[PDB]
């Protein structure tokens, strides 16, 4: 008789099974980690010594009483409460030493972790002739605050030993440090998870700030979804002291850290789905149509509108329950799309030549950024312009065929000068002359600048 | 050897993203239509349902009504805003990371966190 | 001036802190949170850097600090923190020996309740055969 | 047993031919006419679908190889979960390459007058719809394994140092010239191709 | 490379992770610099290591509980890979501890031919090759009643094919026969299920880390056999593993090797381990080697076999900063600079 | 012009949308909830915000269920091969790419919270990394809402 | 937070009673939409206030 | 029913509380074949109804 572990049972079984070939009476019955209890039968002798082999290999306390089962009873029952007594005894004890432990544990970490933190810094310092030099990075407007503040603590405290502070004029790469508020902090924050910029490099979050919400909502585009996610990110605005005091779990903090961020968002879906007709997918009759549909028909055949102005401010509401209002949809969002990318890549190209101009770099201007600007707009700049110009156009009153400008710019690289559809006087002349001079860059940008650096060392 | 190659490279990649961000900013387009689609598949079957001239006032005509305008609210908030959004707002961000982060960002530098006691 | 078009402009100074006023200038720089210090001395290995031993010291009461916010969880001058990291160490000592004396006995109870329990279930399958 | 399968269709497909071919009846077997007689709808539709599909399973194939592997190299170095994420942008482009192709072809599907309906142009613009449809699908599929393969190399060889990132992303960029590629060819094929008419 | 990251894509990169923990030689160096066992313990906690030895506090620190310790966070680390494995990679993460399982068995089983204490011949027995029966090995003496009671229920039970019980229960002379049959047929099946199941990068670069084992185990028994063994060549090759780079034509040669000069003509031959025998430890020769091969099986990118090459070499940096350990403990420093160190 | 095994195409289409949107979404919410359950025996306390790849599986098969009842109002005894094969194409489409991004949560999600229980700062990389793989249900979304808009014209 | 689904309830609600009350076009103006404006505003219009019950209930929360 | 009552008698020769569990998910694995009886009897009572 003995205990044994729940898991280690059935292995015991058939290790006692194949030792004693048959021979045995095997029981177990659940102790209510997990145990169980067993009886064996060991049917004879010889064996008796090695199934307890089995049994304390695999971590099994044998019980064996020999002399009742009411008398060992009453004498570990006289241990079982005389043992519990000790253990309320020494947990009273600890539960009284806890007491005045957890309302010290703030004050005993917060201890180590900055004076941890002070003997980190001070193996960051130099000790060349008993006295440790500090060599460091603060910013400007910083330097006059130190030279204050040093200078007073030193004196203040008596100890005539001096400090000397100096500014070393040196060549490596200083750290940035934009200083954001509470607006621009989670764009700053958004735009260095992916990369921390170079020192007094151009920030790419300042304008992420305007048009991170606004490439949002021209994906997002409708009044009322828009104005359900201005008021959930002005609910956290307007409320914004009493959840900065406020423990934030990460998704929480997340949206809490961005709280100005979804109000832009919310802010300019509003706006574009009023130049969208989409408010939880409907339409708004609030300016007058450019289309009139026709007033005496048969019900259930397909009509057209004729146009009479256009829409003031956004899309028509004449297209809501179109056959191919869609196809004009698509039409209008395919080239909103590429023509609001061009912008954003043509603003965003011009910071480069701010960075070349403020590095004084010439070499680095004519060998990147004008043979990138007259590739760039050479190419998707006219076809920003063309989409311009076609929408320019009426290619009706003028009894024209409306060109195609996918197979424009297809025929523009295949077949230079065969101009099947044209779409202004002087094209199939001007497009040969954008061709070579966006064929003419990728020369002229792969062999500028190694060809001029290697010139400039000689 | 390393500004030669490193100004092929350049060339290479600057000549291929120009092609292949403008047909990346499509994804403009393409979540747009995504988003007016899915809110008008979601109304045309929530609420336009509940809509019906007959039954004025009755009482299954009422609690009609109130099941499809809960059952579109929920739909709306948990997909069209929470599970949308998100993705709209994810990819206007990539749009910020990749197609305007690279025509002026160079980006090797490292944070300006100096030792301080508030931060530790 | 702001920092958010371009970043701001920084100096690269280098102070001189005498032995005497050491420990009040750099809990000084600690509280100004405006120096980015940078590590002199990259060619010492982890020892032989000069404050080892001082901060191994606060490495072991770190893990002391670590093993009371364990245990509940179960259930400055120089000599203001070289008095209270002694009532740190003088507690910790008593803590342990007093939890190790506590699983320790709970255990011994385990190894009776289960002594029990196989003398309660094999005295009935006595009197069931 | 796929074998077996393989063998059986192929003893089927040679003893039907020359079953056919014997009795002077080998004509009947007639890949032509099947052509012409087909609706040029189905090789347009599935031109179109197998393109956004195919260009979709080569992009999220791309997506885990490159996005398992960033996790896992992530856990002791994980200053690499949001600057490694081009990875699993230039495999994602693929599929708004399928995207805007698809979008583009299904423009060129109009319904097309049953007296010319299996004309030349009606036919045409089926056969190349559905093979400028294949031909974007599988580049973006296998531009999206690629660019996955590399990607998920770069994840760890990332984590390994800093500065072989930015070594090994020029290898992402000389995978994902394919599916640019593939959407210039489809682009190219379907050029010439007019609605149904 | 193409379906490997279903299963495997967050096994590879957190192994890969733990690769780059491997110290390399400027890591070494700064070891060897160490004045105390204590400054060995701080060096060691600016690496991948850091506060593994928190719980000891500088004064039973001794050499050979650095290599405990330092030993079970490898143990660990790779029960953690193994819990996140599935299909055929579990069953490679088994068929590796199958190797570690032989060397408990054998180690289980003289335990109590010379009459130890079951408790203390179980704390030197190896982690990764437990087994739930491992500790009832201590029941019987010969061979028959410890497989039939015992072993047929382990993953060792198709290794016992060749072990020919003659009703001689066991010496020491025995044991270490059943270990290196045991071991034989292990390596046979391993190779076979490298062959077969494991995908085509992650077989020819394992299939070479296998034959290496085969190799370097042919060596030690035929080389073992001079000293302390008399017996029959016809008997010797069926402890002989037969999948290696050696086999065919050298292992012939191995197994009528009476002298130093049966094996060293033998082994000059083939022509990977010529020289071995020449000049210097032969066992730092083979280390060097298994190190040479487990770093070019890191280069190979979409292969399984990087956990292999991953735990062989963090199991020689654990013997490296043994040695180490070793060295600035007992005040030795002639030989501070025998470790090994490829990465 | 409509013969009569048009409505084959689009009752397989109205099928397949389903089906193979369920395969992807029931490998995307096995894959990676066999994650859930292996991460959630030793740190409990991440299990609902580890539900996230299970919830985007799903939201995958709500696209393949826009799909198929938005093809199954459209059929017809007696329409086109036009209108069939149209809603073909709506269904292979939303088909493929259900199952693809399917499969992709799947395959980063059981990943991504194992990564996330060893490392807490992976949790906004499986999140930004699931996202991607999300709205390629999205791309075969539209080119199936696009196919639908032109079946009876 | 069936209070803000509630008081959206009563806003939208009485938006759409007030539209099929006034017979916009963008819910009347089509053959699929229903004929009678003011029999759909009667019984959009009781749900408005079902849901300012529900928003006064829960209110007082 | 085979791949679950092989485990199931596997398991209840251990622990005797698992046999009705055993029943009761096969039980569960038969109503599938029940189903399948339930369909094909609705089905053949369709055959020759009203059949010219």
């Amino acid at each position: 008789t003995g205990s044994i572990r729940r898991t280690k049972v059935d292995i015991l079984n058939r290790i006692l099974w194949r030792l004693l070939r048959g021979n045995l009476i095997f029981q177990n019955f659940p102790i209510e980690v997990e145990k169980d209890c067993f009886i064996i039968f060991t049917h004879g002798e010889t064996l008796l010594k090695k199934v307890k082999r089995v049994i304390d290999s695999l971590n099994g306390k044998i019980v064996s009483l020999n002399t009742r089962s009411s008398e060992l009873v009453d004498t570990l029952n006289r241990q079982i409460d005389d043992l519990q007594r000790i253990l309320d005894t020494t947990e009273q004890t600890l539960h009284t030493e806890l007491l005045v432990i957890h309302d010290q544990l703030p004050v005993w970490s917060a201890m180590t972790k900055r004076e941890k933190y002070v003997y980190t810094t001070l193996n960051k310092f130099q000790q060349e002739s008993q006295g440790l030099i500090a060599e460091g990075w603060v910013p400007s407007t910083e330097l006059i605050h130190l030279q204050d503040s040093l200078k007073d603590y030193i004196e203040t405290l008596g100890s005539e030993y001096s400090t000397v502070f100096n500014v070393i004029l040196t060549n490596k790469l200083p750290p940035t440090y934009h200083r954001t508020n509470k607006f621009t902090q989670a764009f700053q924050s958004i735009v260095d998870a992916y990369g921390i910029a170079t020192y007094k490099e151009i920030n790419a979050g300042l304008a992420t700030v305007v048009t991170f919400p606004f490439m949002f909502a021209i994906m997002f585009g409708d009044m009322g979804h828009g104005f359900i996610l201005f008021l959930m990110a002005l609910f956290l605005v307007l409320n914004e002291r009493k959840f900065g005091a406020m423990h934030r779990d990460e998704i929480f903090d997340m949206a809490f850290t961005g709280r100005y961020v979804l109000l832009l968002m919310g802010a300019f879906s509003v706006y574009t789905g009023l130049l969208y007709n989409d408010i939880f997918s409907k339409s708004m009759t609030i300016f007058k149509s450019g289309w009139q549909w026709p007033s005496t028909f048969r019900k259930g055949e397909s009509i057209e509108a004729k146009k009479t102005g256009v829409y003031p401010f956004g899309l028509d509401f004449a297209w809501h329950g179109t056959d191919n209002g869609l196809l004009f949809s698509n039409s209008y969002k395919m080239k909103l799309s590429i023509l609001m990318g061009y912008a954003h890549m043509t603003y965003s190209f011009m910071f480069s030549y701010i960075n070349y101009r403020a590095k004084n770099s010439k070499v680095d201007i004519i060998g990147n950024f004008i043979p990138g600007l007259v590739f760039m707009q050479s190419i998707f700049g006219y076809l920003s312009w063309a989409i311009v110009y076609k929408w320019s156009k009426d290619w009706i009153k003028d009894d024209k065929p409306a060109p195609g400008l996918l197979n424009m710019l297809i025929n523009m690289f295949l077949a230079p000068g065969t101009i099947d559809d044209q779409l202004y006087s002087g094209q199939a002349k001007l497009q040969v002359v954008l061709l070579l001079a966006a064929l003419v860059c990728v020369p002229w940008l792969l062999l500028y600048k190694p060809l001029t650096l290697r010139r400039l060392n000689k | 050897g390393d500004v030669m190659i490193h100004q092929v490279i350049h060339t290479i990649e600057f000549c291929l993203n120009c092609i292949s961000h403008t047909a990346s900013y499509l994804r403009l387009w393409a979540l747009s239509l995504a988003h007016a689609q899915l809110s008008s598949v979601l109304w045309d079957m929530t609420i336009s349902n509940a809509f019906s001239s007959k039954n004025s006032g009755s009482p299954l005509a009422v609690m009609k009504v109130v099941f499809l305008f809960a059952m579109w609210f929920v739909l709306t908030v948990c997909i069209l805003v929470f599970m949308e959004g998100t993705s709209a707002m994810l990819h206007a961000l990539r749009l910020h990371w990749v197609e305007a982060m690279s025509k002026f960002f160079e980006g090797e530098g490292y944070a300006y966190e100096p030792f301080s006691f508030r931060a530790i | 001036e702001e920092a958010i078009f371009r970043s701001a402009d920084m100096t690269y100074v280098q102070l001189y802190i005498p032995l005497e006023v050491i420990r009040e200038v750099t809990f000084l720089l600690g509280k100004m949170s405006v120096f980015m210090v940078m590590d002199l001395n990259k060619d010492l290995t982890a020892f032989q850097r000069g404050y080892v031993n001082q901060l191994r010291r606060f490495d072991e009461v770190e893990r002391m600090v670590g093993f009371l916010n364990e245990v509940v969880e179960k259930h400055l001058s120089l000599e203001n923190v070289n008095d209270m990291v002694k009532e740190i160490t003088d507690c910790e000592s008593r803590a342990r020996q007093l939890d190790e004396s506590l699983d320790s006995l709970r255990s011994k109870l385990n190894d009776l309740l289960e002594q029990r329990q196989v003398i309660f279930e094999c005295s009935k399958f006595i009197e069931v055969n | 047993f796929s074998h077996f399968l393989y063998y059986l269709v192929l003893i089927v497909v040679i003893v039907y031919g020359l079953y056919k071919l014997f009795t002077g009846h080998g004509s009947d077997i007639n890949f032509g006419k099947f052509l012409l007689r087909t609706s040029p709808y189905m090789w347009a539709n599935l031109g179109i679908a197998l393109c956004v599909g195919l260009s979709v399973v080569g992009a999220a194939w791309g997506i885990f190889i490159t996005g398992s592997s960033m996790i896992g190299a992530g856990v002791r170095a994980p200053r690499i979960t949001t600057k490694n994420l081009i990875s699993i942008i230039f495999c994602e482009v693929v599929a708004i390459y399928g995207l805007i192709i698809a979008i583009v072809f299904s423009s060129k599907l109009t319904v097309a007058t049953a007296e010319n309906m299996y004309s030349k142009s009606n036919l045409y613009t089926g056969y190349s719809l559905f093979w400028a449809g294949i031909t974007v699908g599988a580049s973006n599929l296998i531009c999206g394994i690629a660019v996955g393969i590399t990607g998920a190399t770069a994840a760890i060889s990332d984590a390994a140092d800093s500065a072989l990132f930015v070594k090994i992303l020029v290898i992402e960029i000389f995978g994902s010239i394919l599916g640019l590629l593939g959407l210039i060819v489809g682009l190219l094929m379907a050029g010439k191709a007019s609605e149904f008419q | 490379g193409v379906y490997f990251n279903i299963d495997n894509g967050f096994i590879e990169g957190v192994v890969r992770g733990y690769r780059n923990g491997l110290l390399s030689n400027n890591q070494y160096i700064n070891l060897t610099q160490c004045d105390t066992l204590e400054d060995l313990k701080l060096q060691l906690s600016s690496t991948d290591y850091g506060n593994f030895l928190s719980s000891v506090s500088s004064e039973s620190l001794t050499t050979s509980l650095i290599q405990e310790y330092a030993s079970s966070k490898l143990y660990h680390e790779f029960n953690y890979i193994r819990d996140q494995s599935s299909g055929s990679t579990r069953k490679f993460m088994d068929y590796i501890t199958y190797g570690y399982m032989i060397d408990n068995v054998a180690l289980m089983i003289t335990g109590t031919i010379h009459d130890r204490d079951k408790g203390e011949i179980l704390q030197r027995c190896h982690p990764l090759g437990w087994f739930d029966t491992l500790p009832t090995l201590s029941v019987a003496t010969d061979l028959e009643s410890l497989y039939e009671t015992v072993l047929v229920d382990t993953p060792l039970a198709p290794y016992f094919k060749n072990c020919f019980d003659t009703a001689e229960e066991l010496d020491d002379m025995n044991i270490e026969i059943i270990r290196n049959k045991l071991y034989k047929a292990y390596l046979e099946d391993f190779y076979n299920f490298v062959t077969e199941e494991i995908p085509e990068p992650a077989k020819e670069c394992m299939q070479t880390l296998l034959g290496f084992e085969a190799d370097r185990r042919s060596i030690n028994i035929a080389l073992n056999s001079l000293q302390s063994s008399d017996i029959d060549p016809d008997l010797k090759s069926d402890l002989l593993p037969n999948i290696g780079k050696l086999y065919p034509l050298a292992t012939f040669h191995l197994a009528q090797a009476q002298d130093f000069e049966g094996v060293r003509a033998a082994l000059a031959n083939v022509y990977e381990y010529r020289g071995f025998l020449e000049t210097g430890n032969l066992e730092d020769h083979f280390y060097q080697l298994e190190m040479e091969l487990c770093r070019d099986a890191f280069t190979q990118q979409f292969a399984i076999s990087t956990v292999w090459a991953w735990m062989k070499s963090k199991e020689q940096e654990v013997r490296n900063i043994t040695w180490i350990a070793e060295c600035i403990a007992q005040n030795q420093r002639e030989r501070i600079n025998n470790y090994i160190s490829v990465y | 012009l409509c013969p009569v095994y048009a409505p084959f195409f689009g009752a397989i289409g109205c099928a397949s949308a389903i089906i193979f949107t369920s395969l992807g979404a029931a490998y995307g919410t096995a894959k990676s909830g066999v994650g859930i359950c292996a991460t959630c025996v030793l740190r409990p306390d991440l299990l609902f915000k580890n539900i996230v790849p299970v919830i985007m599986a799903g939201i995958i098969a709500i696209y393949g269920l826009v799909v198929s009842v938005l093809v199954c109002y459209s059929l017809g005894q007696k329409q086109a091969l036009y209108t069939g094969f149209i809603q073909l194409g709506a269904g292979l489409s939303v088909g493929l790419s259900g199952l693809a991004a399917g499969f992709a949560i799947g395959i980063v999600g059981d990943a991504g919270v194992r990564g996330s229980s060893q490392q807490p700062r992976l949790f906004v990389g499986m999140i930004l990394i699931l996202i991607f793989a999300e709205v390629l249900g999205l791309y075969g979304l539209i080119v199936a809402l696009l196919l639908n808009s032109r079946a009876t014209q | 937070c069936c209070t803000v689904l509630s008081a959206f309830g009563v806003v939208i609600l009485s938006v759409i009673a007030h539209l099929f009350n006034t017979n916009h076009e963008s819910f009347v103006g089509s053959i699929n939409d229903p004929e009678d404006g003011p029999a759909v505003a009667h019984t959009v219009y009781l749900a408005a206030l079902v849901y300012l019950v529900f928003f006064v209930f829960c209110g007082f929360q | 029913i085979g791949i679950v009552g092989d485990a199931g008698v596997r398991g209840s020769s251990q622990q005797p509380r698992l046999f009705v569990g055993m029943i009761l998910i096969l039980i569960f694995a038969e109503v599938l074949g029940l189903y399948g009886l339930i369909v094909a009897l609705l089905l053949n009572s369709r055959a020759t109804q009203d059949v010219v």
